[PDB]
RNA sequence: ACCUCGGAGCAGAACCCAACCUCCGAGCAGUACAUGCUAAGACUUCACCAGUCAAAGCGAACCUCAAUUGAUCCA
RNA sequence: AGAGUGUAGCUUAAAAGCACCCAACUUACACUUAGGAGAUUCAAUUGACGCUCUGA
């Protein structure tokens, strides 16, 4: 079983990881093109 | 190989329809529409007309 | 013989030996999108359609969206698929911002413009809230093409057009019993002093809708015209006949169509009373008659035809005996 | 009586007359192509990258009604315009617009995956509870 | 050594060319494969024959081809098609001539 | 050697085309038991026989395969 | 010092569509479903904040 607070923390974890790896892939592609 | 079998209505009506089945499968029972009763009733294989 | 194509053949520009290199539709969805776009695009070959066919606003909207994003409860509900929307507020904002265009689309679909104004269009900028008072407690609203029974429309409606000289007209577009290209005028309040409607001039008294039985669904339109400058206007059915196109041709300079609202009515018991008492006539009853079934010319020898062939061409089912 | 002068044949010019009487033709062909044209009104849902569109379109192609998350009125009351919440909200708004427009029946033609989608299920439920039956009456011949 | 091949011609093909008035139920074209695809107001029989579902005029057109999502072979062909490509097929259409019916005054109650 | 039936060339494009011409095949199988009843309009192997498709309707649910067969009489 | 100038990666898009990413189904990819971020450089058509090119 689980709780609402940890579910919300997990959702925010997914959100921030999405942003972080989006920036990672963006910088990788920038280096590739450069 | 298959055999032609007369499926007879269990509704008591003399309604018979011929179907086919494997000669090695068990005697066959269906839910077939009986026009006399105007309803799907059980039909049970009665006799083997011929071997097809 | 090989007549050359009369234009760019489809799948011509893309066609190239580098099929392996070219990216492909990996999804039926993207293929369908492209195919639909191509179908919409015009073509030189025979096709189905031929035969059957500011900055402040942006800033404020961005700030509002940012505030909604910041609101944690909103995000919690969104990710828990439990958030809802205020339907009434959405309706009001639709009216204020983009309601006129969708209402214009509805009117065009219903054929109001092609009939009321013979094709000429106009955006109903001014929202028009019309409601037929039902009982002494409620009132059926007439939004756009909704269904309101003549029983409910027995008494004249309450109109609240928010503005600050107006003319309101109720016109039945397809209720005319004698002339296909004619309308019926029901009530015309002209020179209305702004929002309040009780002070308008009663050019024509209110006549409730009377869609004949078995005559189908009839469409009635509330036309609202802003009156630049006040102007003068000029139970018998011949005088209730009305061509809105001619009327607006006469009053075009001083009138501008700024509001629209229509509803659909079918026959009801109240129509009988309207016909018998108010109009003092025998109510007409119409029926939908399909064309008679087609049969090929009867042959002397209907070869290979069933016995029903002769029944297809006999008129009377009762036995006949000729001379006997 | 002069007022009793009625033409023998009535000419109802309302486009929706026969459709509402359930007598108008509805294209029965296109049995080898998708979607089927056998309808008077179709609910077409377009899920873009950022936005969700829900149109009620007549067989002739005229978009009778529309509900897009790209309108300010709707987009200013929900968090994300590309989620199940957005689809449910646009479905309810479209149901209200259809009821006020007189459109009570439609023919939804989703692909297998679209039908299995949770968002499409929510949109269909929203329309049903709003008062639109996604199954047009059979034509009367 | 070579036996058979004595079958006669099926007499298949188009029975109603474009512009021909067609009554409901008339067979427009008989085909062994899908040469002409069904269009508006045209139905397909079990043997792929196209019959008129309405009374009107036959029109042949070229229209984009969008198979049913459950037609696995066609969906696979599409999935392998390059982007920008659109399939086209010949479709048969019946432009209905007469209206569904007319409203007639039946009784002046 | 063949005799009936179907697919492909000859017969490139509506239909149709011979050959003791070139090649492939068939004389089933499988799934279901509304593979129920009726009924406009059409197709048709160049006749007939036979063979095909089918709107609408009643009643119900919410047929694949090219051939895959055979009349009358009589049992 | 001068020229081209200028919407998130792309758009003879006008704040959109394609793009793009992780989660699940996939060995994997792909599809599909769920979600994610995103811009019209700043002031009155004009001037000046940033990029490219031509030079030293
Ligand atoms: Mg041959
Ligand atoms: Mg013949």
């Amino acid at each position: 079983e689980l709780t609402f607070e940890e579910t919300e923390r997990r959702a925010l974890l997914l959100k921030k990881w999405s942003l972080y790896k989006q920036q990672e892939r963006k910088m990788e592609r920038d280096t590739i093109r450069a | 190989k298959n055999i032609l079998v007369r499926m007879v209505s269990e509704a008591g009506t003399g309604f018979c329809f011929n179907t086919k089945r494997n000669r090695l499968r068990e005697k066959l029972t269906l839910l077939h529409y009986d026009p006399v009763v105007k309803q799907r009733v059980l039909f049970v294989e009665k006799k083997k007309i011929r071997s097809l | 013989r090989r007549t050359p194509p009369l234009g760019p053949m489809p799948n011509s520009d893309i066609d190239l030996s580098n099929l392996e290199r070219l990216e492909k539709y990996r999804s039926f969805d993207r293929y369908r999108r492209r195919a639909e776009q191509e179908a919409q695009a015009p073509h030189w070959w025979r096709t189905y359609r031929e035969y059957f066919g500011r900055t402040q606003q942006l800033l404020e909207r961005k700030q509002a969206i940012q505030e909604l994003r910041a609101n944690v409860e909103e995000e919690r509900a969104a990710r828990l698929r439990t958030a809802s929307v205020p339907l009434d507020a959405v309706r009001a904002e639709w009216e204020r911002t983009c309601g006129p265009y969708h209402k214009q689309r509805l009117a065009e679909y219903y054929g109001l413009y092609r009939d009321l104004f013979h094709g000429a269009t106009f955006v109903p900028r001014v929202p028009l809230h019309v409601a037929y008072a039902v009982g002494e407690d409620d009132l059926m609203p007439v939004y756009c093409g909704n269904e309101v029974t003549p029983t409910e429309a027995a008494q004249a409606p309450e109109v609240t057009y928010e503005a600050e000289l107006w003319t309101l007209l109720l016109t039945s577009l397809d209720g005319h019993l004698l002339e296909p290209d004619a309308e019926y005028l029901h009530w015309l309040l002209t020179n209305i002093p702004g929002n309040r409607v009780a002070e308008g001039q009663v050019t024509c008294p209110y006549l409730p809708p009377f869609p004949a039985r078995g005559s189908g669904i009839h469409r009635l339109a509330f036309l609202l015209f802003k009156q630049d400058q006040p102007i003068d206007f000029s139970y018998q059915l011949a005088q209730r006949t009305f061509r809105t196109f001619d009327f607006y041709k006469k009053h075009q300079e001083t009138m501008t169509p700024a509001g629209l609202s229509f509803f659909q009515c079918r026959w009801d018991d109240s129509v009988t009373y309207i016909f018998h008492q108010l109009l003092d006539m025998r109510e007409p009853v119409f029926e939908f008659v399909r064309p008679p079934p087609y049969h090929p010319k009867q042959k002397r020898f209907p070869h290979r035809q069933p016995l029903r062939y002769l029944d297809r061409y006999r008129d009377s089912h009762e036995p006949t005996y000729g001379i006997y | 009586v002069e007022n009793e002068a009625v033409a023998p044949e009535f000419t109802n010019r309302n486009p929706r007359n026969l459709e509402l009487l359930s007598v108008a033709r509805k294209e029965r062909g296109w049995r080898t192509v998708f979607p089927s044209r056998e309808f008077w009104h179709r609910l077409r849902v377009i899920r873009t990258q950022h936005h969700v569109e829900a149109l009620v379109e007549h067989q002739n192609g005229k978009v009778v009604v529309s509900a897009s998350t790209r309108e300010w009125a709707i987009k200013k009351h929900l968090y994300s315009t590309r989620n199940v919440v957005a689809c449910e909200s646009i479905g309810r708004v479209l149901a209200q617009r259809c009821l006020e427009a007189g459109i009570n029946f439609m023919v939804y033609q989703p692909t297998p995956w679209e039908a299995a989608s949770d968002s499409m299920k929510r949109l269909q439920s929203a329309m049903t509870e709003g008062g639109v039956v996604l199954r047009e009456p059979q034509r009367i011949y | 050594k070579n036996l058979g091949g004595k079958s006669s011609g099926r007499r298949q093909g188009i029975k109603k060319m474009e512009g021909h008035y067609v009554h409901a139920g008339n067979i427009i074209a008989t085909q062994r494969h899908f040469r002409w695809h069904p269009g508006a107001h045209v139905g397909v029989g079990k043997n792929k024959c196209l019959y008129a579902l309405e009374e009107g005029i036959v029109r042949y057109t070229k229209e984009v081809y969008v198979p049913h999502p459950r037609n696995t072979e066609a969906v696979d062909l599409i999935t392998r098609l390059p982007k920008g490509a659109v399939l086209y097929k010949t479709f048969v259409h019946v432009v209905p001539a007469k209206p569904e019916g007319t409203f007639k005054l039946v009784a002046m109650l």
